[PDB]
């Protein structure tokens, strides 16, 4: 799996932007996926996670950092996967990556299956 | 026929309180008994069965009304189906238990069988659908990822025959959705296969046939409800797809309050169909538990 | 015309945003609009409209899409559409709040616009649907009555075009199955009154229009989390049917999260069309609330 | 609503019967409906009630004497209602009643809209 994200960009505090995570070769249509993020100085910390889509429903966990502002959403369509983020913060500032795992809780864990892409540029 | 029969094994009919049902049969041993899943026939069965057929004897008929099979004279509920699949394997292993693996509502048509028979049952083997009973009617009708995964059983299960009416002369263009929404590996499906899967069941009784096992779907769970006061005791294994469309954890955890002794599997980045989307790694588990120790 | 206009109304047009509305208005006095909902058209209100024309400009429009209006330019988001429905109604009061009054998803083209402009509201009306939140994810899909209300929601946002591909042709089936299972006084839906809805749903815009709505539906929830940070101020009253295919108590729930000042009637023996099924008491519970102190 | 009971018999017990609830002139399509129970020489008891479908659901409610042997049930194309009694006992002989109720709830308490019918008589020898 190849992964592709986009949608960074340069915003005002306060400001929303969207990321796409997308697929240029292979599908993460059968696994969980979530989004990480760097600062310079940083090292790479979990965000967010959404499950597969099963019979009983779906699953998401947002890192407490960003609760209440940003969300994930998948779209079974395209096989994509979002991240809306609202309410922005210079403390936002990061290179944001997605990926995924067998489970949520393993992304939660900082656990993740492929090859990183070049992530997205956010500067608030 | 309307699927190609894999060299070593005959198509046959036996006809069971009146209903002539269609097999698929080969190998020697023990007697296998493979049970298949709405939108399916035997033939989602014919890469394991070559497998299998090398130690048992293998089975795998089409439902009642699916398929090459009448449609049942009792009715549709899993208890009075499961009588015609029980004397079918019975016909073939009178005298010692057999193995039975069921996919999707294989699994709604034989629990009622293997919780009453229980010394007719060696192993068993469940994949990807819940057993029902009142959980099911907690599964969501419409999910944060848009369409849900069991909206079909309304639809389904709609009076003024809803679902014919709307999915007559489009069978085609229905399964083809319905398959690879509950698919992660969704290009599995050669346009051949689905070709011969959507003919299959435009047959206007196999169309209406279809959907009479979700009418009759609140029937079973009432029934289900009475037979789950006795636990199944019989070696058990449960297969889950791990990606979109499966079962999930689900699986396991309900299978857990029916059975003493069950073993299960999650498999990773594969969805509802796991004979078609992971074939190889399911094969493997099936064999291997049906294998053991014997 | 597609329905007949009310003796003292016109149906007239008017282009808002690029857009061509459609709408049926009549009376004198302080503005009311009345939104209608899924499965029908402003004619839905052709019983209150005359009454309330007594003492008050009422106006019901054609959400974009449906009945005669064209539809949306921008999306079928509630956000997107509130626009539509806002300038529409500002065009006609300018100067003075009006009251609104929606039914089904004329909530959900409603409650953006509210929450935005609650300077430009004077009284609302609420009834028989949810605001689009986390809460419709819990809706079951299956039911120990059968058939769900709610399992419409996903087959409508399928992908593949699903719904358009199977209703096209059987509009007019679908509707009265659709209309009839949501409904406890089925009798007043006349063959005549359903042919009407269905000429109007069948054009194939209007089709469309109807399940991009759902497809919608999602990103209306994500919206509606970011603006119920600010609750509503204005008097409130939402109106549920009590009987088969209503919302019950969880309408009035429900908005006791979104509104300071909410009263709240459940009409026992209604389902969810509340202006056919009981025309009478809910006319008059809508002319007391927004005819009180006045 | 004109009430009418039927499926009624003598049944030995262990034995099961289901009674079907119809409604002869009017529609209790609207309303929640309960099955009750009445010996001679006792009075009329509440026996399960299941409520109108919403969109959230429904709910039942089933009095403790018949927890785990009778369950009910309706049928939302006929609108009839159902009373699956398993598990027959001699203490279950009665004449049974259906009736309707804004909620499953007034049911419970004893309360009910309209004019009882005949019932049909339960024995258990």
């Amino acid at each position: 799996v190849q992964l592709v994200e986009s949608g960074g960009g340069l915003v005002q505090a306060g400001g929303s932007l969207r990321l796409t995570c997308a697929a240029s070769a292979g599908s993460f249509r059968g696994y969980a996926m979530g989004w990480f993020r760097q600062a310079p100085g940083k090292e790479r910390e979990f965000v967010a996670a959404v499950s597969v889509l099963t019979w009983s429903g779906d699953s998401t966990n947002i890192a407490d950092s960003v609760k209440g502002r940003f969300t994930i959403f998948r779209d079974t369509a395209k096989n994509t996967v979002y991240l809306q983020m609202n309410s922005l913060k210079p403390e936002d500032t990061a290179v944001y990556y997605c990926n995924g795992a067998s489970e949520i809780g393993a992304l939660q864990s900082g656990a993740s299956l492929w090859s990183w892409g070049q992530g997205t540029q956010v500067t608030v | 026929e309307e699927f190609p029969v894999p060299n070593g094994f005959e198509s046959a009919y036996r006809e069971v309180d009146g209903v002539k049902l269609h097999y698929v049969k080969g190998g020697q041993g023990p007697l296998v008994m493979l049970v298949h899943g709405f939108g399916q026939t035997w033939y989602e069965w014919h890469q394991l069965m070559p497998e299998l057929a090398k130690r048992f004897t293998v089975i795998a008929p089409d439902l009642p009304g699916l398929g090459q099979s009448e449609p049942p004279k009792t009715g549709y509920s899993g208890e009075q189906v499961a009588v015609y699949l029980h004397k079918l394997a019975r016909q073939f292993s009178p005298d010692r238990p057999f193995d039975l693996v069921a996919h999707d509502i294989g699994i709604w048509n034989t629990y009622p069988m293997v919780v009453k028979n229980q010394a007719d049952i060696a192993r068993l083997v469940y994949m990807e659908a819940p057993i029902p009973d009142a959980r099911i009617y907690r599964f969501p009708a419409f999910t944060a990822q848009g369409e849900s995964l069991v909206w079909h059983f309304s639809f389904f299960a709609a009076d003024d025959r809803l679902a014919e009416t709307l999915i007559a002369g489009k069978e085609r263009f229905f399964l083809e959705h319905f398959i690879k929404s509950h698919a992660s590996n969704t290009e599995v499906f050669s346009e051949r296969l689905l070709d011969l899967y959507a003919r299959s069941y435009a047959k206007p009784h196999s169309l209406n046939a279809s959907f009479e096992y979700y009418r009759a779907l609140n029937e079973s769970v009432r029934q289900n409800a009475e037979l789950a006061k006795t636990r199944l005791q019989m070696p058990t294994m449960t297969l889950a797809g791990g990606g979109h469309g499966g079962m999930g954890t689900f699986q396991l955890e309900q299978m857990k309050a029916y059975a003493e002794d069950v073993e299960g599997h999650v498999l990773p980045g594969c969805g509802h169909w796991l004979p078609e989307e992971c074939a190889a790694p399911m094969n493997r588990l099936v064999i291997d538990f049906l294998s053991r120790g014997r």
